[PDB]
């Protein structure tokens, strides 16, 4: 049961939506007006939040889902999802194609904490894990290749 | 003087317009079962009959 | 693709327990017992004690990412009952409501071959 | 109290002494000292837009110590690029105090914290007026390029007059509890009579006030020809410019943002930089291209499709048929360092552009590479680029227009006047001797431009008190406009949303009503349009409402109607008993069929059915283009999604409707025209109706509602049109009928424009929402009893009445049959909530 | 069911218009005195009362110029 308060004076429940699995990671854009959240079998929908409704479905994936990430710059034409897992990968979605970009299958645990910039488009995004590997990838829009792994020890839990 | 009879009562896209003030904006989403289970009970051979 | 624990649900006199584990048997999730959800004493053998404990055990391992449950009841066995009471039944209709994938309902009541 | 000291920067200190702005501030501001509604009659290139308010806040407005005005500063231009691009440019000139200057260009914007003198836009200070009627917090109000006569600013200063007189009324005898309120009006014309010197907009007579500049010979250069693709001539003589001319940056004045965009590209293909920096900077100027804010701001003259136009060529020589190598302003010598192939500085300007985007024309270009800026109407007299010698001019602004009683309804492009055309052109000499280049000839420019009109005159009444009733203004008989319109005709038009269901019995906007409100269309069809989102007839009904608002598709009698005659009427006959004709015999289903065959064509097989089956080439093509859009646009309105909607190809096409969807749009359109049913004679005067069967078809006669009743025979007895499917079968007309609009013919007959039937019960399920009908008592006398629930509640049984025959001052009206209505009993009356079926 | 030519309104309230606009109530009363009891209730309890009271205070005035 997915609600929303607008925290506004107006603090009554906007919007209620009935979503299919538990989901347990949200994750709403640098901007506004974009909230993902992902169950846990494989779903991941975003929503519009001011007009509260499923804008996506990205069905997508496999087993539950772990932490994700968007890519937002106020009025930008891109807007990409991270998404990643549980067995360990990432599969990035954008949001103006709805298709996956692409398929990565390279961890072995838990996909916690994923982050996605732009360098001077060049995109790098960088995804940790419960097994002690963050694994910055280039990530073009069109084919995408890796660069290093550089290795904490921890286990790593969002790294911002 | 023939009078009528009638109520009258009460897919997706690949693109983006965004706003005038950044904040992007997607088309709609496509639409959304239970499940497939069994569970076999055995009969002893007394209460057959009466089955 | 779905993964399965094993559901113990041990339908005792007084209590009853319900405690689902990853199907070696070593690493147990998320142990519940009657006793720990109602407030009185008397009917922590509910069916609807047994009930709730059921539910939060398929919150929780639903949290946890177990999707199918191969259940396995068992009694008290020894020389007492050897035959589930209602608590079991509870928990299983509980747990076969909610949301949880059901498999291979058994009986692993101890029998005793006449001891004392 | 006086004053608190303000500071500029040195080289936009000199910059506003060197423009002519500077000469006058001084009168001005006693001015505003001696009399609150002051006039400045201004122009464009002179400085007034930008640098009197801060000769307001140099007054003191906005200066918390002095008693008199501690309150807020307003600029209010009628467009939000105007209002953020004047918004940076006085944070740049106050500079220390730059941080004192804010923008509001939607209603959701609220106030932001650092700012006292603030811009805004005409429909957000109108919703702030709305929502505070005293509008305590805004000591001054400054109401720029107000000479344009929008709606917007007619409904703005029409509110500004009862405002600023109420408050200098409150406020003359204590200025404790009441402040001043100043209101500082500008204009670009001096025909200013119309805003200070009307009696009914003003009886206290205000002081007018001049402050005017300078400017540089304009050579204003007419072509020997006119050209059809006018972007193509502009691009053909942008690049001779380019390529010859000395230099001076371009402004090319066309029409729209798909027009501008590739104008756009194709000039950055022409003259293309080799640095990646200037290339990604064109590339982003040519990636962020739309926005719409629909609902949830306020709204322009960027709709982008409401009409109703076609073109050709020999239509268009035959519109300038009075017209009857070496070219104007190909004078000058190309000059050197200037190569012919320089990189070009491309910009472009039209109203739904992003900030990123509307701040990027006030940046120098490289070095080598010339300045050019291809927009429309923002840089007449808001916007002026610093650096422009060449204006190259269409001649043609999208603007509302809009003919009556005959289905004429279009938001196109027409053809400037002679007072804007020439403020447009005289943008040329601006920085130097200058060269516009109008893309047509001086004989063109000599007929069909006129000289000085209002949106108030273009637009319809109905709308503007509609537009007026969504801003909750309730006094609109006696409300003071510069050009106050016909008070039958907006009688009328409060007598007709009444009937649609805007209007309530003590005039107050209803939901539906701000629903119609926020269309840009006629409050008939929004009605049509909001309300057929029921049981899949909305492209049936798209089409039909496209179908009224594009014209007669049927070629039938501008033609024959001895020896090829005859087999050729008949054949046409034939094409008319065809596939146009299968479902009814009302009138209309044919003109939604026409237009559903459309989708049973390949598009190479064209030309075939238009040239068969009698239909006209560019209103068929031009109904099939505005089916897409006006869907697009009630698609926007009405859906959950606002702006991010599509229109797919098929859903625009076509169904099949078979018989529960037929009597859906036909209650549609009832809710359409229910102010335009008629009846057949017989049940109101049997006598003189004299009801045969010989009678003929255009003669049975019809009565509308409404209409007086005089003992003249001939009154409301209007007749049927002859272009229906009755005149050309006429068994038994149907008793109540639709038209769209009245003809009269040679013979003094009223012809009809007649569209469906109805019996009776769906004609009182949509005159229900209308206060067209007032109910009965319960009526049991040998029936069935009413059944009560409560002292307020009624299942009872009553007959309606249509034309309000309760005290019958000769307003013919005609009882319907029994229904079983659900009642309520609101405030001593009985209103209705729904039916009862049977 | 429904009942053809039951046109707008009953003789009581019809006459009652007829004789507020004629200046007296004689044909009214006349009427009103005449017609059933239970019919006369089923009348009288529905008479319109709302804003302008028109019916309810020519119904007062007829009993006025009749007692
Ligand atoms: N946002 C802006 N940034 C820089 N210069 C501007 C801006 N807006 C207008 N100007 C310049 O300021 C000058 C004064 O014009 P403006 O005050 O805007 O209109 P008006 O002449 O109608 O008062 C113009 O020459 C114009 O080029």
């Amino acid at each position: 049961q997915l609600l929303k308060i607008f925290h506004l004076k107006t603090g009554k429940v906007v919007r209620s939506m009935k979503i299919s699995s538990p989901s347990y990671i949200l994750d709403a854009d640098s901007t506004s007006t974009l909230l993902a959240v992902g169950g846990t079998d494989g779903s991941i929908i975003v929503v519009d939040i001011e007009n509260g409704y499923i804008t996506h479905s990205f069905k997508g994936h496999g087993g539950t889902i772990s932490s994700l990430k968007f890519y937002g710059q106020l009025n930008s034409k891109i807007w990409l999802l991270a998404s990643g897992d549980t067995n360990g990968m990432v599969k990035v979605w954008d949001l103006v194609k709805r298709k996956c970009l692409h398929t990565l299958q390279e961890h072995t645990s838990a996909v916690r904490g994923l982050d996605i910039i732009e360098v001077p488009p060049s995109l790098n995004l960088l995804s940790g894990g419960r097994d002690d590997i963050i694994n910055l990838w280039d990530f073009n829009m069109k084919k995408k290749c890796k660069l290093l792994k550089t290795l904490p020890v921890n286990q790593q839990v969002e790294s911002c | 003087e023939d009078d009528d009879d009638d109520v009258l009562l009460d897919h997706e896209s690949k693109t983006v317009v965004v706003d005038d003030q950044g904040k992007p904006r997607f088309t709609s989403a496509s639409k959304t079962k239970i499940k497939f289970e069994s569970r076999k009970i055995m009969v002893p051979p007394h209460r057959m009959t009466p089955l | 693709s779905q993964v399965f624990g094993v559901a113990r649900i041990y339908a005792s006199f007084n209590d009853t327990f319900v405690h689902v584990t990853d199907l070696s048997g070593k690493e147990t999730i998320a142990r519940v017992t009657g006793g720990m959800k109602v407030k009185a004493d008397r009917d922590e053998s509910s069916p609807y004690a047994a009930m709730l404990a059921a539910q939060d055990v398929a919150a929780k391992c639903k949290e946890v990412g177990i999707t199918a449950v191969h259940v396995k009841i068992r009694a008290t066995g020894g020389t007492r009952t050897k035959t589930p009471g209602p608590g079991g039944q509870a928990a299983l209709r509980a747990l076969a409501r909610s949301g949880l994938r059901i498999g291979r309902i058994e009986d692993v009541t101890p029998v005793p071959s006449d001891s004392t | 109290a006086f004053y608190v000291e303000v500071s500029r920067s040195d080289e936009i200190q000199k910059a506003r002494i060197q423009l002519p702005v500077f000469g006058e501030e001084h009168k001005i501001m006693e001015a505003i000292h001696h009399n609150d509604v002051v006039i400045i009659c201004g122009e464009t290139g002179s400085g007034k837009t930008t640098q009197v308010p801060q000769f307001l806040y140099e007054a003191g407005f906005g200066a918390e110590d002095s008693p008199d005005y501690p309150g807020m500063v307003g600029i209010t231009q009628p467009r939000r690029v105007a209002a953020v691009s004047m918004a940076e440019r006085v944070a740049n000139e106050l500079g220390d105090h730059g941080h004192k200057v804010g923008y509001q260009i939607r209603f959701d914007s609220t106030a932001k914290e650092d700012t006292k003198v603030k811009f805004m836009t005409d429909g957000v200070l109108l919703r702030e007026m709305m929502h505070d009627f005293k509008l305590t917090k805004y000591s001054s109000i400054i109401i720029d390029e107000a000479h344009e006569r929008n709606i917007n600013t007619d409904i703005l200063i029409g509110m500004l007059s009862r405002c600023v007189r109420l408050r200098a009324k409150l406020h003359k005898e204590n200025p404790i509890e009441h402040k001043k309120l100043k209101l500082i009006i500008m204009s670009a014309t001096l025909r200013v009579s119309d805003f200070s010197e009307n009696k009914t907009l003003f009886p206290i007579a205000p002081p007018v006030l001049q402050v005017d500049a300078r400017q540089f010979p304009v050579s204003i250069h007419f072509n020997r020809r006119t050209a059809f693709n006018y972007t193509d001539e502009a691009f053909r003589k942008t690049c001779k410019i380019h390529q010859k001319l000395p230099p001076g940056a371009i402004l090319v004045f066309l029409t729209g943002q798909q027009e501008i965009t590739h104008m756009v590209k194709r000039l950055r293909k022409e003259f293309p930089f080799k640095k990646n920096s200037k290339y990604n900077k064109d590339l982003e100027t040519p990636v962020s291209k739309m926005g719409i804010n629909s609902k949830t701001t306020d709204l322009e003259a960027e709709d982008i499709d409401f009409s109703v136009q076609v073109i050709d060529q020999d239509k268009f020589k035959s519109a300038i048929r009075y017209e009857e190598e070496e070219e104007e302003g190909f004078e000058e010598v190309l000059t050197e360092g200037q190569t012919a192939n320089d990189p070009l500085y491309v910009l472009p300007l039209y109203s739904l552009l992003p900030t990123k985007e509307q701040m990027r024309v006030f940046q120098k270009p490289p070095q080598g590479s010339r300045l050019c800026i291809v927009a429309t109407n923002v840089a007449e007299t808001s916007l002026t680029i610093p650096g422009v010698r060449y204006v190259v001019d269409s001649g043609r602004s999208k603007e509302r227009k809009y003919n009556e009683s005959n289905g004429v309804q279009s938001f196109e492009v027409g053809w400037v006047s002679k007072a804007s055309a020439n403020q447009r052109s005289g943008r040329a000499g601006r920085t130097g001797p200058g060269h516009c280049y109008r893309l047509y000839s001086s004989a063109v420019f000599e007929h069909d431009f006129e000289q000085f009109k209002p949106e108030i005159l273009r637009m319809p009444v109905e709308s503007i008190v509609l537009q007026m009733k969504s801003m909750a203004i309730h006094n609109i008989i006696n409300f003071p406009f510069p050009t106050p319109p016909d008070r039958v005709a907006l009688s009328k038009a409060i007598q007709l949303l009444q009937y649609l269901g805007a209007l309530d019995n003590k005039e107050m906007i209803t939901e539906d009503g701000k629903k119609m409100s926020l269309f840009p269309l006629s409050p008939r069809f929004s009605k049509m349009l909001l309300v057929s989102d029921e049981k899949a007839c909305l492209p049936y009904i798209v089409a039909i409402v496209s179908a009224l608002s594009v014209g007669d598709p049927f070629i039938n009698e501008f033609e024959l109607g001895p020896e090829l005659k005859k087999e050729l009427r008949s054949k046409f006959y034939k094409s008319r008993s065809q596939f146009s004709k299968l479902d009814k015999f009302s009138d209309v289903f044919r003109l939604l069929s026409v237009v559903s065959a459309m989708d049973y064509v390949p598009k190479e097989q064209k030309e075939i059915f238009m040239k068969k089956n009698f239909l006209r080439g560019k209103l068929m093509e031009e109904i099939v283009k505005l089916r897409k859009q006006l869907m697009y646009i009630i698609k926007s309105n009405t859906s959950k999604e606002n702006i991010a909607v599509v229109i797919r190809n098929e859903d625009l096409k076509s169904d099949i409707p078979s018989v529960i969807q037929i009597k859906l749009l036909k209650q549609m359109i009832c809710a359409g025209f229910v102010d335009h049913v008629a009846v057949r004679a017989d049940v109101l005067f049997p006598d003189d109706a004299k009801i045969t069967n010989r009678t003929s078809i255009i003669n049975i006669p019809y009565i509308p509602v409404l209409a007086t009743r005089t003992p003249n025979i001939e009154d409301c007895f209007v007749y049927i049109h002859p272009t229906s499917i009755l005149n050309n079968l006429g068994e038994m007309p149907p008793k109540y009928m639709l038209y769209y609009s009245l003809h009269l013919g040679g013979n003094n007959k009223t012809r009809m424009n007649t569209l469906c039937d109805i019996a009776s019960t769906p004609l009182a399920n949509i005159a229900r929402k209308g206060l067209l009908l007032t109910y009965s008592k319960p009526l049991t006398g040998q029936g069935l009893k009413t059944v009560n629930l409560s002292p307020t509640e009624r299942y009872c049984y009553v007959v309606p009445r249509f034309g309000s025959t309760v005290d019958n001052d000769l307003k013919i009206g005609w009882d319907l049959n029994p229904i079983a209505v659900h009642q309520k009993k609101q405030k001593g009356q009985w209103t209705v909530i729904k039916f009862i079926t049977r | 069911k429904v009942t053809g030519r039951l046109g707008f309104e009953s003789h009581f309230t019809k006459q009652l218009r007829e004789g507020s606009q004629s200046k007296d109530y004689s044909s009214l009363l006349a009427t009103l005195i005449n017609f059933s009891p239970a019919a006369v209730d089923l009348e009288i309890r529905s008479l319109n009362s709302f804003e302008p009271f028109d019916e309810i205070v020519w119904f007062i005035d007829a009993l006025t110029q009749g007692l």
